[PDB]
């Protein structure tokens, strides 16, 4: 199961339904057969034994994530949008039995992010419909992220499709520009590598900046290049090759358009990419023999990658295969015991108005942030302790 | 020589403990006597915490019908500290155990909150003898008079005013909490001997006295004292158609204090205003 849970989650699928049918035949709803049926899904499916010694327990209630992200991503031919939906229904049902789903709104907001900003995402309408399936389990707060997520989606298309109208009207880019403009603190990227634009890149940098002026006004911009690919083409090898790289993949290549060897502390200087990033790029650029050394026979296994080495362009370029593609990814037990303080003066509270009562007064230590303050109000009043109304707005109460 | 509220008896102490009388009968209780240590602890407390509230221990025996109070001791404060505090009544020396606790109500009347009556219910089912001071620092600095709390409840699943001027928020929790307990008449002991020599410090001030600005200091004391005499006479009309006794004597005590500070008015303007003239 560790090896390939794909077919795991498939047998669980099947069983569940054909229990029910059996029941209402002959049994008449017997006792002996009913009580059976719980005690056998919760024990063996949620939590099995491998994960103890395996020192991986986390990852186990998280595959169910994965599954649904395999059917909304771009893969081959797919099930059509006819018998998919009914199966994603039951799926529904059974979410709610799970207790830690916080994690499952990480994941998948998190795949989500790398589906979408790459343009791997297949089926765009039927993700929002995943999405508003989602958004009915718990709420528009549960789903607060997501939604974000693929909204700015949307509007990035419309920039783009505008942005062209405006390139008619001045001077026509040498180079097809699409940019996802995404949005920040609702995303999980962040810059964290520094990086040197190349010359060649900038002037289009700057008329787009432009474009995002006039339309919008006090907006700033925090470009990811590790995020952000390209298409390079060679005019003097001897066949055209048309290939399909990263941003520092894209600098590294266009560095030669000077000369036509360089050393790597020259390439770390110009291009200011930290030793681990960049020596991994070296390193991958190395697997698909774009750049070749001097030496053929020196292993790059057994020696160091030394910031001095003198990497050439290799003019004879003739490798057997016209894909090339290398842009393949490389306790605290304080904040309960003052609720329940606050919650015993006052019988009823609203969820807000306890909130700030609890996560502010006692700011000046521990500062306790939403999420963990709703976490153990959700663990309390599971445990018998708030039992909030039974639909009348928000109060929570307190023994009634 | 009077006095005999002290030298604590153990063996009678341990005998009424033992027959437990109030068992039988819920309102065995009816009289309170706080002493002037206790009195005068308590109020210097509930005054040194200004609008916030403090809360404490009050120490004392029970004789008959009778609850005598003989001292008080704050507490730091729900945290651990209370509870290492709470040590202090069996490590000094001293043979009045503990009787109850007294906790202020800083603006708020005199009368028993739900939280209050729930754990008074509790430390009366689980410690017998207990009662509940709920005396007032702003209305007794405001007004010059001490306002007094004992409001020991009823035991759990038993069916069987004063001072009402909470005007909006909290007379919602008084209403519903009302019928959970029952006052007790305050009536102060003085140990005389010692004591009653040494309040000649009273005398000493003389000059509060002598410019006391009755009849303005508690004036709406005496409004509230009347529009509860207005019902009261009410409720006695209609049952007479004793509770008339009671608002004779409702009546008769607040028309004797505004006598009081008519008679200090006219003392005091004969002794300044008719001096020179
Ligand atoms: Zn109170």
């Amino acid at each position: 199961a560790l090896n390939d849970p794909k077919m795991y989650v498939q047998t669980v699928l099947d069983v569940h339904k054909k229990y029910n049918a059996l029941v209402m035949s002959a049994f008449n709803n017997d006792a002996g057969f009913v009580a059976a049926l719980d005690k056998a899904c919760g024990r063996f499916i949620n939590n099995n034994a491998v994960t103890k010694m395996a020192q991986s327990s986390s990852k186990s209630p998280e595959l169910l994530a994965r599954y649904c992200d395999s059917l909304l991503k771009k893969s081959s031919k797919n099930p059509e949008e006819a018998e998919l939906e009914d199966t994603l229904n039951q799926v529904m049902v059974v979410f709610k039995y799970i207790e830690d789903k916080d994690v499952f709104q990480k994941f998948y907001a998190k795949m989500l992010a790398k589906r979408l900003v790459h343009q791997n995402s297949a089926s765009d309408d039927a993700e929002a419909s995943m999405i508003s399936k989602l958004k009915q389990a718990c709420g528009f707060e549960y789903t607060s992220k997501l939604q974000r997520m693929f909204q700015d989606i949307g509007v990035s298309k419309d920039l783009n499709e505008q942005f062209k109208k405006h390139l008619t009207n001045s001077e026509p880019l040498d180079l097809d520009f699409s940019i996802q403009v995404l949005s920040s603190g609702s995303w999980p990227f962040q810059q964290s590598c520094t990086f040197a634009l190349p010359s060649e890149l900038e002037r289009s940098y700057q008329r787009f900046t432009a474009f995002y002026a006039s339309r919008h006004s006090g907006r700033k911009l925090t470009w990811l290049y590790q995020l952000s690919k390209g298409e390079l083409v060679t005019n003097c090898f001897k066949n055209r090759y048309t290939l399909q790289a990263s941003t520092f993949q894209m600098a590294i290549l266009l560095q030669y358009n000077t000369e036509d060897a360089y050393t790597v502390q020259q390439l770390t200087d110009s291009t200011q990419i930290k030793m681990d990033i960049l020596a991994q790029v070296l390193q991958i650029l190395l697997k698909s023999k774009l750049l070749v050394l001097e030496d053929e026979n020196a292993n790059v296994d057994e020696v160091e990658l030394k910031p001095d080495t003198l990497i050439k362009l290799y003019l004879g370029y003739k490798n057997k295969k016209l894909r090339v593609n290398i842009n393949v990814p490389m306790r605290k037990l304080l904040i309960q015991a003052a609720i329940v303080r606050i919650m015993k003066m006052r019988k009823v509270l609203k969820h807000q108005q306890l909130l700030g009562e609890v996560l502010t007064q006692l700011s000046s230590r521990f500062k306790p942030r939403v999420p963990v303050i709703k976490k153990c109000i959700d663990i309390l009043i599971e445990k018998e302790y708030l039992e909030r109304v039974d639909g009348e707005k928000d109060t929570y109460s307190y023994l009634a | 020589s009077i006095d005999e509220i002290y030298k604590y008896d153990k063996k009678q102490q341990q005998e009424i403990l033992a027959a437990k009388p109030w068992t039988k009968d819920h309102h065995y209780f009816k009289y309170c006597k706080i002493s002037a240590l206790a009195l005068l602890k308590m109020v210097m407390h509930a005054r040194s915490g200004g609008n916030l509230e403090v809360m404490g221990l009050m120490l004392g025996k029970v004789d008959g019908e009778t609850m005598i109070i003989m001292d008080s001791f704050a507490l730091p404060v729900a945290y651990e500290y209370m509870a290492a505090y709470i040590e202090n009544a069996k490590q000094v020396g001293r043979l009045e155990n503990a009787i109850g606790w007294y906790h202020s109500h800083p603006g708020y009347g005199c009368w028993l909150s739900g939280i209050d009556v729930s754990t008074q219910m509790l430390n009366q089912q689980f410690q017998e003898p207990f009662v509940a001071v709920v005396i007032d620092p702003t209305r007794t600095i405001s007004a010059g008079k001490v306002n007094l709390g004992a409001f020991r409840t009823y035991p759990k699943g038993y069916k069987p005013s004063e001072y009402q001027t909470i005007p909006l928020n909290k007379i919602e929790d008084f209403g519903v909490h009302c019928k959970q307990y029952y006052a007790l008449e305050v009536s102060y002991f003085k140990s005389s001997l010692d004591r009653k020599l040494l309040e000649l410090l009273w005398n000493k001030y003389w000059v509060n006295t002598l410019s006391s600005s009755s009849l303005l200091t508690n004036a709406d004391y005496t409004t509230g004292q009347v529009f509860d005499l207005s019902e009261k006479l009410e409720q006695s009309e209609a049952q007479l158609g004793d509770k008339l006794a009671k608002a004779t004597r409702d009546s008769c005590k607040t028309t004797i204090e505004a006598i009081h500070g008519l008679m200090s008015q006219v003392i005091k303007d004969k002794l300044f205003n008719q001096i020179n003239i």
